[PDB]
């Protein structure tokens, strides 16, 4: 303790200790004491902090905080427990024992990029923004422990040398040298450890290259914090694990001089707000939000407004779009005490002439909570690898990443059939099976899928009869609403398409006069709205809906069979149990939107007219 | 006519697994018509509370009768687990059932269990003293008698805040 | 139970202040009021210095318990106050707020002061959680007020009791009813 | 409490002590209103026995809402009118209890509420 | 639904919090078709030798009883909270500015509205002065201040300001010849959080 | 003997053995006077709290030697009670068991706490592994001096301390003789395995995590990997952790709950009596027909006999044959959901993929520095279904490599198999299903019976019957199926004269309003049944004895099988079904034998009847008739 500067004491002595007692505004909210105590009450053991309060307090710490944060951010912990344990006393009688805590940091300074995380930027606090891939399980770590040889809780600065002398020396002259250390984990501790991960951005030198990435670290409360495939804002720190320059040159033919490895640990991850950047699992949403939600649900002019949410630069296809979003909400996983988990999620088909904006539309359906896109030639056999550490046979197993999300693809036609069958199947039972190596783990996950396609011979097949698909009718089976795409001519239509997109395509046009349309706004809102509305309501039918829908499917199959007989040959699609079993999910999607649980058949006449497109499509 | 409440009639409804000792007649609201003015000594039955609220705990038209949650085994180990017996919503109200049902046991245990359970709330809401943040916290291990005071204590803090300065 | 209902109780209390008038466009009220002369103290309630200081009419001074050493020793006595402690005016948690809004234009040391009042408030409250942590067997004939203040107790009031009736009905029925060998409800 | 408040009043019809007369006009006016409102519900078949102000219809009978009491008397246990064990009474203290048992001291004004 | 609908019946008031468009007389018609749908059965066995007095009916008495219990006391709430809300806003104003509509009067609430207003009127007469000063209690909290000017508002509807003006247009910019007794009714039923 | 509260704690456990509770029940006739000698006693903490909560929850926070002391005090007690069993001079650890509920986390949630605790797990039996012995102490001897010393050794996985490190002695005094006597030098049993979350609570946006387990002597390998399990034990963490490199965990101190048996049932000879009382009822077969598939027309009359494995038939040092049954047929839309009526209804039910390499039945046994010297080993995916049946989907989509690899043990009903490292063989005499598709969808009857399927005609004799499954409707039946399917849609959703609500009671309730979602019984009690006679549990409680009973042949079988097989091979290859008369062979006899063998177990009639003849032929003709 060399009390001149950089001292162990001055900070903790009063400064950090009193910063919070001193942190004041009237309204008598403006401390971190209340938040701390009320956090403690519910087992949290943390609190949230800024980094530009020091400017609110002083002008010295921060330019010293950046320099040796590893120490300051534990002096913070000690000050925290001593300033909070006084309040742990209601009187001296109900600190049954103290406890350890974790601090947070945050700011709005600016995000950096991985291409610059360099030797200067090391041991130093920072901010970035990347994206997540996958990260480990939850192993272990602790802080100290005792040993029978000395019986002292072994205290450490770093988060190993174990010296010579015995300490069971009280044996006479017959002592026990040469490191006799019996670790006593009756006396040890336990914190968490998870190894988060990080990929770089999609616009920041991937151009003539590929994107690199980084692996991470945590201690106590940031496990169970991040599920992968997410956009983060971060404050962490860039540091190493090993050390050395001189001619103790590494390995066998490694390390010309001194190369040690990278990583970062987190001091105060947060998340993103790309509209709703991070709204996927947790709830920091507030009562105003939910009022907004239900009062828009109360609004009986929400669905047709939502027919105009994906096409603010696109014209037409409105009867086409009355259920392009109903796909998103999902209906009901109405499972039963026997096996019959009748199919939850929902699936759609579309195929027709190019030049009609299928690609951009599916890009947008990815845009608007969780989803992915490849298409053909290749998300997901599922993956049984063999761990290069220890050589065990683990399962990465990537429809797992639609375990509640959805999927979109075109290019079902343009990829061969060695890889269609596991996915032919998954989307009738949702259980990814496995039987390959010594494991029988019938995995599962609730994904949907969107299916675009391309018919060879175009509208020729569509004019006359049966050249609809090139591959099979068993995946003509699994889908409910199935859509031709033509580009039939009309000069009015032509000119209107003409100016419609040019007025789009001119000067990055519609910034000001775009959103002035009615209520067709904020796909961000839709992320949140969806992740809400699916997460509560579990509706199912009303009695009056069932008989008319039943009779309607009856007449559907009778008309298909009559067209079979009105041509003296099969002129139908197979009248399946799946068709009713899916239109039920269309009713369910509708009731999911308006939040009314019990749905009536007028609510679903809309469904009738929408799958009527498929009926009258495969009518010929 | 009740210990009144907006929950005025979550009162006389809880269905049971009531057995039979003797004959019965004309079950009425069951599958019954002009079909059975006679039935067996011994048949488990689901039954409301209202007509049986006043049917002679001494007399045996019906019998020793408990629900299975209300059977004593879990309830016994929950006077030993009167510390973290967890509820949820499979039995959302679990607090004043005996506040009718106790004398119909013929084994004299119910009320002791229950009183111990809520002496635990004499110990429990030590932690409940504030409204820290956004909408909802822990809102499904709840009978809807604790719901009331829960909201209430929340409000108490909520307005204490506006006191805390001009706020 | 409110933020202001207790100021109909608390804010009626008095200090003595200094105005800058003598007796005003009116002299004096038929009342306990003192004669008005500037440059000298006068005793008033504290629902008016509010009205007056911000009307730019007066100065003001506090009581004496609004200090340091009293509010440095009351706390350490209060530490091992297994029950309660010194009580300077017994609702100083409301006087101090309506004090420290404006008067800190010229009050001294209005910050370490606030520090201590919070430091005492929280602890006494927290004590008033753990009193509950012994309450067994329906002890609704045994309790503590002995040097309580009121601004702490109304923060509990509606919660427990509207429950405690049907809570300890099982045992309050005991010294009020009868049955066979077992406990009654 | 328009239910059995009337019943204590027909027990004595106290002077300005218990209740006041305009309250009585108010209250019987109201109870007439409730009945002549129920008029337009079921009054071809208004209650065939429990017809007027009824027998099980009660509102405010309960007298054990356990309230806080303020000491003001002999700082020893000045043992006085209450059913419970008010042993250990005092002057600046409290040992909290129900209310039924003391509708006495506060009509004496020996004690007070908080 | 078997004695649950009141959750739906006061759901008439679902948006009517303080952003209220208007109100109606819901939830009586088919449901009080019950009360006469049932007395037939409830008194079907009335003084009959159909059983000559045995145990058998003993639920059925109670069936009637609980049916009625639910009915009547649901109804008690259905008017009672309506009295409560109207009383609150009528503590924000006298019967100067009556209800939003005066069309959600379920007929016997003639009796009830008028009864409550005038029971309180009687109590008023006792109150204030022995003769009775209906004494301003919850509005026009100007200390001794101006008498005759108009001010700015926040978009009221209801249009009930009869008081002393030709037309003051009781909304935002209700700005006309406004005296004091003109402007004597509304403080927080939705206007002048802002002059 | 550490801090002297240990002995206070010893006698606090001795204070268990006072009166009716333990002096009456728990001490005496409990392991040794009953003589099964399980040193692991049965404790339940709750009684200990009812004596000394300082010893109840002082245990579930610290277990340094409270267990050691418990076992010590117990052995000293029985040393007083019964010196006959005083020859087991060891710790004799105890249970501390229970279906209590203090803290019962997942393998996911042994999360940086619980260290130094005694808690619960649930999860999957997996990696049921190899055995070894362990060292206790060595009874040496010196013929030079006739001196038998001794030396016990420890390590952390057993208790806290570690041996004062050294190997077994030699010339330990000065040069005299050290003859290591074995047999007196003793050994326990050891074991090591892991568990996974029975996972379906797992968030498949996330990874279902793993655990680490150790066991010991009288606990050794008590179920098979492929089952469901709950367990309750204590926890420890030995390794270095940057003092040297990070940290790991382990679990022990435990007793088991396997939670899927029938012998778990408190079984008298009364359950058999209920079965045999109702056994005489003749048309119960049709009830079991409508039993397992109550949520779907359609078969299962026959599928039962797969579900019953089969019947054993061996000859005097001659041969043996495999007793079991196997069939399958259909365009999409109840085929692909008639397979999960087994995965989650009946035991020993392990579905396979349709896409599987090197462990559909293989192992491949690849190894990397096991704790022991296992150079080559793994296990497979068939013995999991030994003595029963199996599911698959996408069979026609299966490889035509391993199809023949099925035929191996399927047709043999034997294993003589290996992966070229060691010849291996056993008796796995299993059945199986899979799924199916015509290569083009809607075709199996117009063009041909065969060749709308397109594969080897060799298997069709390996299986039992050519069969049929189709989908069409005429003008009249459509509304009949409509009302059937709408019964499906309503007898599943709950809750189905001027005013009829506001009934004496309502939905307003305390604790029996809606359990999950209610169901009807109206007119399925016109079907005079009950939810217990037609159920899961009484059904499965009639599994075991039909598997124990063995209905031998009658005599009238022979002329009938003769006449019927005669006409079968006469004129089954005519009348529009000739190309579906390809696989006729001398194999319908043994399947008929399995048929009547099974059906004579469904009422357990150790006998044979002509009615069974009709029952076992009529399905075969109904294939097409
Ligand atoms: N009707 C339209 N209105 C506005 N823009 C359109 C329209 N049709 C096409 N476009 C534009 O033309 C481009 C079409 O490319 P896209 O990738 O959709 O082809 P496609 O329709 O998917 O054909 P294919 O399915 O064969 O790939 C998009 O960038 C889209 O913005
Ligand atoms: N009678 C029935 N019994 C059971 N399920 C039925 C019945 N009728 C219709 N269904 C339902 O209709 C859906 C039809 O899908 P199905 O499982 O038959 O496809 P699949 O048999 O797997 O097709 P494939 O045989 O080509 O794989 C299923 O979800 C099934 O539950
Ligand atoms: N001549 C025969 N002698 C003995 N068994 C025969 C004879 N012909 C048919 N069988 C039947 O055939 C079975 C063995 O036939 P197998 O060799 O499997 O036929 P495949 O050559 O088609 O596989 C026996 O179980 C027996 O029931």
């Amino acid at each position: 303790n060399q009390q001149d500067a950089q001292i162990n004491l001055q900070a903790v002595k009063k400064k950090y200790k009193e910063f919070i007692r001193t942190f004041n505004e009237e309204n008598f909210f403006y401390k971190y004491r209340d938040t701390l105590k009320r956090n403690y009450l519910n087992g949290r053991y943390f609190l949230e902090i800024e980094m530009e309060d020091l400017v609110g307090f002083d002008e010295t710490l921060a330019d010293k905080l950046n320099k040796q944060p590893t120490e300051h951010l534990e002096i913070f912990e000690e000050a925290a427990r001593e300033v909070a344990d006084e309040i742990t006393a209601p009187r001296p009688e109900h600190e049954e024992h103290m406890h350890d805590i974790q601090i947070l940091l945050s700011s709005n300074a600016n995000p950096t990029n991985i291409r610059q995380l360099k030797s200067d930027c090391v041991s130093k606090l920072v901010k970035i923004a990347g994206i997540i891939v996958a990260a480990s399980g939850i192993s272990a770590k602790a802080t100290r422990m005792s040993i029978q040889c000395l019986s002292c809780s072994t205290v450490i600065p770093n988060l190993y040398a174990l010296p010579r002398k015995c300490n069971t020396e009280q044996a006479g002259r017959p002592k026990c040298p040469l490191d006799p250390f019996f670790i006593m984990p009756d006396k040890c501790k336990c914190v968490d450890f998870q190894t988060l991960k990080l990929q770089e951005l999609p616009d920041f030198v991937p151009q003539g290259e590929i994107p690199r990435h980084l692996q991470l670290f945590c201690d106590r409360s940031l496990c169970e914090r991040v599920v992968p495939g997410n956009r983060v804002l971060i404050q962490g720190i860039y540091s190493i694990r090993k050390v050395g320059k001189p001619s103790r040159r590494d390995g066998r033919e490694k390390a010309v001089v001194g190369v040690r490895a990278p990583y970062m640990r987190v001091v105060g991850i947060t998340v993103d707000s790309e509209g709703a950047g991070a709204i996927s699992r947790y709830s920091n949403i507030t009562s105003d939000e939910e009022e907004h939600f239900r009062r828009m649900a109360a609004s009986g002019d929400i669905y047709e407004r939502l027919s105009q949410s994906l096409a603010p630069s696109i014209f037409g296809s409105r009867d086409i779009k009355k259920a392009i979003t109903c796909m998103l909400f999902g209906g009901s996983r109405k499972r039963l005490p026997d096996g019959l988990c009748r199919r939850g999620d929902i699936n759609v088909l579309l195929l027709g002439d190019p030049g009609t904006a299928k690609s951009q539309l599916l890009k947008f359906v990815e845009k608007v909570p969780i989803a992915v896109y490849t298409s053909g030639k290749g998300s997901s056999t599922a993956s049984v690898m063999k761990d290069p550490q220890t050589r065990n046979f683990v399962m990465e197993g990537a429809m797992v990443l639609a375990d509640g999300g959805v999927v979109c693809i075109d290019e079902f036609d343009k990829m061969r059939e060695d890889d269609r069958v596991a996915i032919h199947e998954a989307m009738e039972q949702q259980t990814i099976s496995i039987a390959k190596a010594g494991i029988t783990t019938t995995l599962n996950s609730r994904c949907s899928v969107l299916a675009a396609a391309n018919s060879i011979f175009g509208r020729w097949d569509d004019t006359k009869g049966e050249e609809n698909i090139d591959f099979m009718p068993t995946i003509l089976s699994r889908f409910d609403m199935i859509f031709i795409v033509k580009d039939i001519h009309d000069e009015s239509r032509d000119i209107t398409l003409a100016k419609h997109i040019i007025n789009v395509h001119l000067s990055s046009n519609k910034s000001a006069p775009s959103e002035p349309a009615e209520g067709e706004i904020s796909l961000s809102t839709f992320k949140k709205y969806i992740h809400y509305c699916r997460t509560h309501c579990g509706p199912r039918l009303s009695e009056a809906a069932g008989e008319k829908l039943k009779s309607r499917y009856v007449l559907m199959r009778s008309g298909a069979g009559q067209q079979e007989k009105a041509s003296d040959k099969r002129l139908s699609i197979p009248i399946t149990v799946r068709q009713l079993e899916a239109v039920i999910r269309i009713s369910e999607s509708l009731a999911k939107i308006r939040l009314q649980p019990f749905a009536t058949d007028e609510h679903v006449n809309e469904a009738l007219r929408l799958f009527q497109v498929s009926t009258l499509d495969a009518a010929m | 006519p009740n210990y009144y409440s907006i929950e005025d009639i979550f009162v006389t409804q809880e269905k049971v697994e009531c057995r039979v000792n003797t004959k019965l007649q004309r079950m009425g609201f069951l599958d019954s018509g002009a079909e059975s003015d006679d039935l067996e000594p011994g048949r488990t039955v689901n039954l409301p509370l209202w007509y049986i609220k006043e049917l002679k705990v001494n007399n045996a038209y019906f019998t020793v009768a408990v629900p299975d949650i209300y059977r004593n085994v879990h309830k016994a180990v929950c006077e030993a687990e009167t510390t973290h017996i967890e509820l949820g919503r499979l039995h959302p109200y679990f607090y004043e059932f005996g506040r009718y049902l106790t004398p119909y046991d013929r084994n004299h245990v119910i009320g002791r269990i229950i009183f111990e359970t809520l002496r635990q709330r004499v110990r429990h809401l030590l932690d409940i003293s504030k409204s820290d943040g956004q909408a909802a916290k822990a809102e499904h291990r709840l009978d809807n008698i604790e719901a009331k005071l829960h909201e209430a204590g929340v409000r108490t803090n909520s307005q204490y805040i506006e006191w805390l300065q001009m706020t | 139970m409110d933020p202001s209902i207790i100021e109909f109780i608390g804010e009626k209390c008095m200090i003595s202040i200094i105005p800058n008038f003598s007796n005003e466009p009116l002299h004096l009220i038929y009342g306990p009021v003192g004669p008005f002369r500037a440059g000298f103290p006068v005793f008033v309630p504290l629902w008016m210095a509010t009205h007056l200081r911000k009307q730019q009419k007066c100065r003001i001074v506090p009581p004496e318990w609004m200090d340091m050493d009293i509010l440095e020793e009351i706390k350490e006595e209060e530490k091992r106050s297994k029950f309660f402690t010194k009580m300077p005016c017994e609702h100083y948690m409301v006087v101090a707020q309506l004090v420290m809004s404006t008067a800190p234009d010229d009050v001294p040391r209005c910050e370490e002061l606030r520090t201590v009042i919070k430091d005492i408030f929280d602890i006494r409250e927290s004590k008033l959680r753990t009193s509950i942590d012994a309450f067994i067997k329906g002890e609704g004939t045994y309790a503590k007020l002995d040097n309580l203040t009121l601004l702490e107790i109304h923060s509990v009031r509606p919660i427990l009791p509207y429950s405690l009736d049907h809570i300890a009905r099982y045992q309050r029925t005991a010294t009020a009813s009868q049955r066979d060998t077992s406990m009654l409800s | 409490f328009t239910q059995h408040i009337l019943n204590q009043e027909e027990s004595r019809e106290p002077d300005d002590k218990r209740l006041s007369p305009e309250e009585t006009k108010f209250a019987q006016e109201f109870a007439s209103n409730v009945d002549e409102y129920f008029h337009k519900v079921a009054t071809q078949y208004m209650p065939n026995q429990q017809r007027g102000e009824a027998e099980q219809r009660i509102v405010t009978p309960n007298l054990m809402s356990h309230v806080f009491l303020k000491a003001n008397v002999a700082v020893p246990a000045v043992i006085v009118g209450v059913d419970d064990e008010e042993v250990d009474m005092a002057a600046g203290s409290q040992h909290i209890i129900p209310y039924q048992l003391v509708a006495d001291l506060i009509q004496n004004n020996q004690a007070q509420l908080i | 639904m078997f004695g649950e609908k009141a959750f739906d019946l006061l759901k008439e008031l679902e948006r009517s919090s303080q952003t209220i468009p208007a109100f109606d007389d819901d939830g009586v018609r088919q449901v009080l078709e019950e009360i006469k749908a049932i007395f037939e059965e409830n008194v079907a066995q009335a003084s009959s030798y159909n059983a000559s007095g045995d145990r058998s009916l003993w639920p059925l008495l109670n069936f009637r009883h609980a049916a009625l219990q639910r009915n009547k006391r649901c109804l008690l709430a259905y008017l009672y909270e309506r009295c409560r809300r109207i009383k609150a806003l009528r503590w924000e104003f006298g019967p100067i500015i009556p209800g939003d509509i005066k069309q959600a009067l379920c007929e016997p609430e003639v009796t009830f509205f008028n009864n409550y207003s005038k029971s309180l009127a009687a109590y008023m007469c006792s109150a204030g002065y022995n003769q009775g000063l209906p004494i301003d209690l919850t509005n026009n909290l100007r200390p001794p201040k101006s008498l005759y000017i108009e001010v700015r508002c926040m978009e009221d509807y209801g249009k009930f300001e009869l008081d002393d003006g030709e037309v003051i247009h009781l909304k935002k910019n209700s700005q006309h010849y406004l005296p004091r007794a003109q402007v004597e009714s509304l403080v927080r039923q939705g206007i002048l959080h802002h002059i | 003997e550490g801090e002297q509260f240990i002995k206070d704690i010893q006698r606090e456990y001795v204070d268990f053995l006072d009166d009716e509770e333990d002096q009456g029940i728990y001490a005496g006739h409990v392991k040794d006077m009953i003589a099964e000698k399980s040193k692991r006693l049965i404790v339940n903490v709750n009684d200990l709290k009812r004596k000394n909560p300082q010893r109840a929850l002082g245990l579930l926070s610290n277990a340094a030697d409270e267990q050691l002391a418990f076992g010590r005090a117990l052995k000293e007690y029985a040393s007083t009670v019964d010196p006959g069993y005083a020859k087991m001079h060891e710790d004799l650890f105890v249970g501390f068991e229970g279906c209590f509920g203090n803290r019962h986390v997942t393998p996911r949630s042994l999360t940086s706490i619980y260290l130094g605790n005694m808690v619960c797990v649930e999860g999957i039996v997996t990696k049921v592994s190899l055995i070894r012995p362990k060292v206790v102490r060595s009874v040496h001897y010196c013929p030079n001096t006739r001196k038998v010393m001794e030396r016990k050794y420890t390590d952390l996985t057993s208790f806290e301390a570690v041996p004062s490190g050294a190997a077994y002695p030699t010339k330990d005094e000065d040069g005299n003789l050290l003859e290591t006597e074995y047999g007196l030098s003793v050994y326990k049993d050891h074991q090591t395995l892991t568990i996974q979350e029975m996972p379906e609570k797992a968030p498949a946006g996330q990874l279902p995590r793993s655990v680490d387990i150790v066991c010991d002597d009288d606990l050794v390998d008590r179920c098979k990997p492929g089952d469901r399990v709950q367990i309750v034990g204590s926890y420890r963490c030995l390794p270095g952790k940057r003092g040297s490199g990070t940290f790991r965990t382990v679990l022990l101190a435990n007793n088991i709950s396997l939670l899927s048996k029938e012998s778990n049932l408190d079984i008298s000879r009364e359950d058999i009596m209920l079965c045999k009382k109702l056994a005489k009822n003749n048309d119960i077969f049709e009830l079991l027909s409508k039993s397992l598939a109550p949520s779907i027309g359609h078969v299962k009359q026959a599928i039962l006999c797969l579900l019953l494995g089969g019947v054993e038939k061996i000859l005097p040092n001659g041969t043996r044959l495999r007793g079991d049954i196997n069939v399958l047929l259909g365009d999409p839309s109840a085929k692909s959901q008639l397979l999960r009526y087994v995965l989650n209804t009946a035991p020993r039910a392990i579905p396979t993929t349709g896409r599987g390499s090197s462990g559909v039945g293989l192992t491949a046994a690849v190894t990397t520095d096991q704790e022991t010297g296992e150079r080559r080993l793994e296990a497979g995916a068939m013995v999991l279904a030994d003595r029963g049946v199996v599911c698959i989907d996408e069979f026609d989509k299966m490889s035509d490599i391993d199809r023949t690899a099925i035929h191996e043990v399927m047709e043999q009903g034997r294993v003589t198999i290996s992966k070229a490292g060691i010849h291996a063989s056993l008796n796995a005499r299993c059945s199986v299903l899979a799924a199916a598709n015509p290569v083009y969808g809607r075709y199996d009857q117009y063009k041909t019976p065969m060749e709308n399927i397109g594969l080897q005609d060799s298997l069709l004799s390996r299986f039992d019957l050519l069969f049929v499954m189709l989908d069409v409707i005429d003008s009249d039946v459509d509304q009949m199926i409509s009302d059937h399917v709408v019964r499906m849609h309503r007898y599943r959703n709950p809750k189905e004269a001027d005013s009829l609500s506001f009934v004496s009671s309502s939905e307003e309730k305390k604790d029996t309003e809606v359990y999950e979602k209610y169901d009807a019984l109206l007119h399925g009690k016109s079907r005079q049944r009950h939810e217990k006679i037609l159920s899961v549990e009484f059904m499965r409680k009639y599994i075991h004895i039909a598997k124990c009973m063995k209905p031998k042949l009658g005599e009238q079988a022979c002329e009938a099988i003769a006449n019927e097989y005669s006409r079968l091979r006469s004129q089954e290859a005519v009348e529009t079904d000739v190309a579906r008369t390809q696989p006729i062979t001398a194999r319908t006899l043994e399947t008929l034998i399995r048929l009547s063998t099974a059906h004579a177990r469904a009422r357990m009639s150790k006998s044979v009847t002509i009615d069974d003849a009709h029952a076992a032929i009529e399905l075969v003709q109904f294939a097409y008739f």
